[PDB]
């Protein structure tokens, strides 16, 4: 059950899978990068973010 | 909020101000273009249901600078297990007639999954909490959007550390000081509880309950954000249904 132990890794949402096998997700408004851990906005304004401080 | 600080205007970009008749009355979360989570027990003394007006973007309530947007409120959603004048299931999910604009100054907050808040965010120990609520007890309520940093206790811990009080619930967790320095006040009621993790803001609590404000021996209570996310998730597919208020199902 690796998502239990420091979120299997995720920057985001995380999966458990039969075995040793973990899937990390994120929010709409981000896709997951190829590291299979990173969430990157795919839209102007994701959730969570402030942008007059992503824009400094 | 009382031992805060003014948030810099656009930092605080999902906090939501909630007015009926014009008069402020709650605060809220944005959490995607058209809904809103806030307190059930804002609406208990609600007669105007169609008087409800959500405005985001707001900063300062002296002066209009074109940043905020209004809209009315569509449909006010609580679960069948609140009761009003009391604390547990303090949570409302309302959506607006017309969504709001996303802009530098509008965001919504991300609500996470429940394994996500359960298992990392609600060992985060501070977050952020927000309105434009009491600066004092028994005082004036705040012109500019203020924020606080408080750590979150175990309800073990919480009970402990307190000194004929409601019961703290599963719904419910402690966060603050038992000091009387800092706290989040009635009019703060049905805002923000907003935890960082690598990187990104979520909702993990709404401004509930307590004794007064910053009262020595007492903490601020907050809903629990993570029981609700099945519902509220559910809730966000439906359609609108005639009258603004709503009695859902809990679970
Ligand atoms: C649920 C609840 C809320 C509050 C006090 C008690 C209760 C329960 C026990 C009884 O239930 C109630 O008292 N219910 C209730 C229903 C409607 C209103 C509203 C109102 N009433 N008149 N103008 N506005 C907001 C609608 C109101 C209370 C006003 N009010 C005292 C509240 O909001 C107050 N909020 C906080 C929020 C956070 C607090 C914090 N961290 N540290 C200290 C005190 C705090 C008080
Ligand atoms: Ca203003």
């Amino acid at each position: 059950l690796i998502c239990v132990n420091e979120n299997g890794g995720c920057e985001q949402y995380c999966s458990d899978h039969t075995g040793t096998k973990r899937s990390c997700r994120c929010h709409e408004g981000y896709s997951l990068l190829a590291d299979g851990v990173s969430c990157t906005p795919t839209v102007e304004y994701p959730c969570g973010k402030i942008p007059i401080l992503e824009k400094r | 909020i009382v031992g805060g600080k003014v948030c810099p205007k656009g930092e605080c970009p999902w906090q939501v101000l909630l007015l009926v008749n014009g008069a402020q009355l709650c605060g809220g979360t944005l959490i995607n273009t058209i809904w809103v989570v806030s307190a059930a027990h804002c609406f208990d003394k609600i007669k105007n249901w169609r008087n409800l007006i959500a405005v985001l973007g707001e900063h300062d309530l002296s002066e209009h600078d074109g940043d905020e947007q209004s809209r009315r409120v569509a449909q006010v959603i609580i679960p069948s297990t609140y009761v009003p004048g009391t604390t547990n299931h303090d949570i409302a999910l309302l959506r607006l007639h017309q969504p709001v604009v996303l802009t530098d100054h509008v965001v919504p907050l991300c609500l996470p999954e429940r394994t996500f808040s359960e298992r990392t965010l609600a060992f985060v120990r501070f977050s952020l909490v927000s309105g434009w609520g009491q600066l004092l007890d028994r005082g004036a309520t705040a012109l500019e959007l203020m924020v606080l940093n408080v750590p979150r206790l175990m309800t073990q811990d919480c009970l402990q550390q307190s000194r004929d009080s409601p019961n703290i619930t599963e719904y419910m967790f402690c966060a603050g000081y038992s000091d009387g320095s800092k706290d989040s006040c009635k009019g703060d009621s049905g805002g923000p509880h907003a935890t960082h993790y690598r990187g990104t803001w979520y909702l993990t609590g709404i401004v509930s309950w307590g004794q007064g404000c910053a009262t020595v021996g007492h903490f601020g209570v907050y809903t629990r954000v993570s029981q609700y996310i099945e519902w509220l998730q559910k809730l966000m597919r439906s359609e609108p249904r005639p009258g603004v208020l709503l009695r859902a199902p809990f679970p």
